[PDB]
């Protein structure tokens, strides 16, 4: 059996509805029962079962939460949704070869924030073994897309840059970044001026953070 | 009340095998079917085998992408015995509470057990302080380590509000993250701020504080 649940990707505004959809190649029902489960999952613990059966809430289960459909079609409805609903979500075949779906990552919407940024020289004991990273956080912010550029003594470098993203947080619906840039000691030690610069879209001009080696 | 315990996943080299075990408590364990579910990282859940109860006669069946794995039980643990490994089997892996005679299948898991199949060594971090060349920001720079996972606190737990810890990227088979405190400037650099880090695989525990330049 396939399972196709759609959208991949949605975003719904604090207190609106989410609607998310599994279709089966074949159909689910038996004589009785509709054989579709409704998971939640965030960042770092096992999946959360909240339908089962295409249409019943598991002990506890919030009412806000709601499943329909029987055959192929199915829907997980989420209405008002709340800031910890933000999470993936998977429908499953719950009998049979038990197929999951693909997933759906559900963005709880909020007002634009523009990220804090802070820009971190090398540690006195990274050079010590001869390396150098330079360290940007870009925190808390709204929207999710961001760009960030890398320069050095006005050159941008990208060699070497470690890129890390958060998945949105589950109390305050902010996104972060951490941007590395690594060297060698020696080529830290040969410029002067680095400069972390994000492209945001709470502003039309690039969000700049630096420092200059020879004033540490 | 009910509980499951997975455990056995580490660093395993290509072509190796490993047996994961699932540890079951507050349920008759004989009137149930067992599943075992993977994950690869910020992939989708992968149903992969069931084990079936003493009324069906402790059967298996399995996925089709595993039909290589095998699983067993002890009447209260379940097996999950892995062969011929490779990349595509680095995941975290699940034991399930399947059916019964009604009770929802899928309802209990487990936390999971991470399995890294790889042929790069275990490694153990370096730990840099990041400190400032109303509201202050530090962090701590946790590089070069293999396998995952690191945990990071700041102040042993004491400093829980504010911090952003990044998940690990992966580069030229060494793990890096980095995590972020803000803190009020009436604490720092008055009082010390300390990042905690830990790699229970490498057995290292350091904590760093951050010093003001
Ligand atoms: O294979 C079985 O033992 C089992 O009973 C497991 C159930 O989840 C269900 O799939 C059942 C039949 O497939 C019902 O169609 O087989």
């Amino acid at each position: 059996i396939v399972l196709t649940q759609s959208p991949a990707s949605l975003a719904v505004s604090l207190g609106q509805r989410a609607t998310i959809s599994c279709r089966a190649s074949k159909s689910v029902s038996s004589s009785v029962n509709s054989y579709m489960h409704w998971y939640q999952q965030k960042p770092g613990q096992p999946p959360k079962l909240l339908i089962y059966l295409a249409s019943n809430l598991e002990s506890g289960v919030p009412a806000r939460f709601s499943g329909s459909g029987s055959g192929t079609d199915f829907t997980l409805n989420i209405h008002p949704v709340e800031e910890e609903d933000a999470a993936t979500y998977y429908c499953q075949h719950s009998r049979e070869l038990r197929t999951f779906g693909g997933g759906t990552k559900l963005e709880i919407k909020r007002a634009d924030a523009a990220p804090t940024v802070s820009i971190f020289p090398p540690s006195s004991e990274q050079l010590t073994s001869g390396g150098a990273s330079v360290v940007c956080f870009l925190n808390n912010f709204y929207p999710k897309d961001i760009n960030v550029k890398w320069k050095i003594d006005g050159s941008e470098r990208q060699n070497g840059v470690l890129n890390s993203w958060t998945d949105q947080d589950s109390k305050d619906s902010t996104y972060s970044m951490s941007s590395t840039l690594t060297l060698t000691k020696d080529e830290y030690e040969r410029h002067n001026s680095y400069t972390c610069e994000a492209t945001h879209k709470t502003s039309t001009s690039p969000v700049v953070k630096s420092f200059n080696r020879n004033e540490c | 009340e009910v509980m499951l315990v997975e455990s056995g996943g580490g660093l395993v080299q290509p072509g190796g095998s490993l047996r994961l075990s699932c540890a079951t408590s507050g349920f008759t364990f004989i009137d149930y079917y067992m599943s075992w579910v993977r994950q690869p990282p910020g992939k989708a859940l992968e149903w992969l085998g069931f084990i079936r109860n003493k009324g069906n006669g402790y059967t298996t069946e399995y996925s089709t992408s595993v039909k290589r794995f095998t699983i067993s039980r002890d009447n209260s643990a379940v097996y999950l015995q892995m062969n011929t490994l490779r990349a595509e089997d680095s995941a975290t892996y699940y034991c399930a509470r399947d059916i019964g005679y009604g009770n929802s299948p899928f309802a209990y898991w487990g936390q999971g057990t991470l399995v890294t199949v790889s042929a790069a060594s275990i490694t153990p971090p370096s730990v840099y302080p990041l400190a400032p060349g109303s509201m202050v920001t530090l962090g701590c720079l946790v590089k070069g380590y293999f396998p995952e996972p690191v945990t990071v606190t700041w102040n042993s737990g004491s400093l829980s509000s504010g911090v952003h810890t990044f998940p690990a990227v992966l580069q030229s088979d060494l793990y890096t993250l980095s995590s972020s405190v803000t803190v009020p400037s009436s604490t720092w650099p008055s009082e010390t701020v300390t990042c905690n880090v830990a790699h229970p695989a490498s057995s290292t525990k350091v904590d760093k504080k951050i010093v003001p330049r």
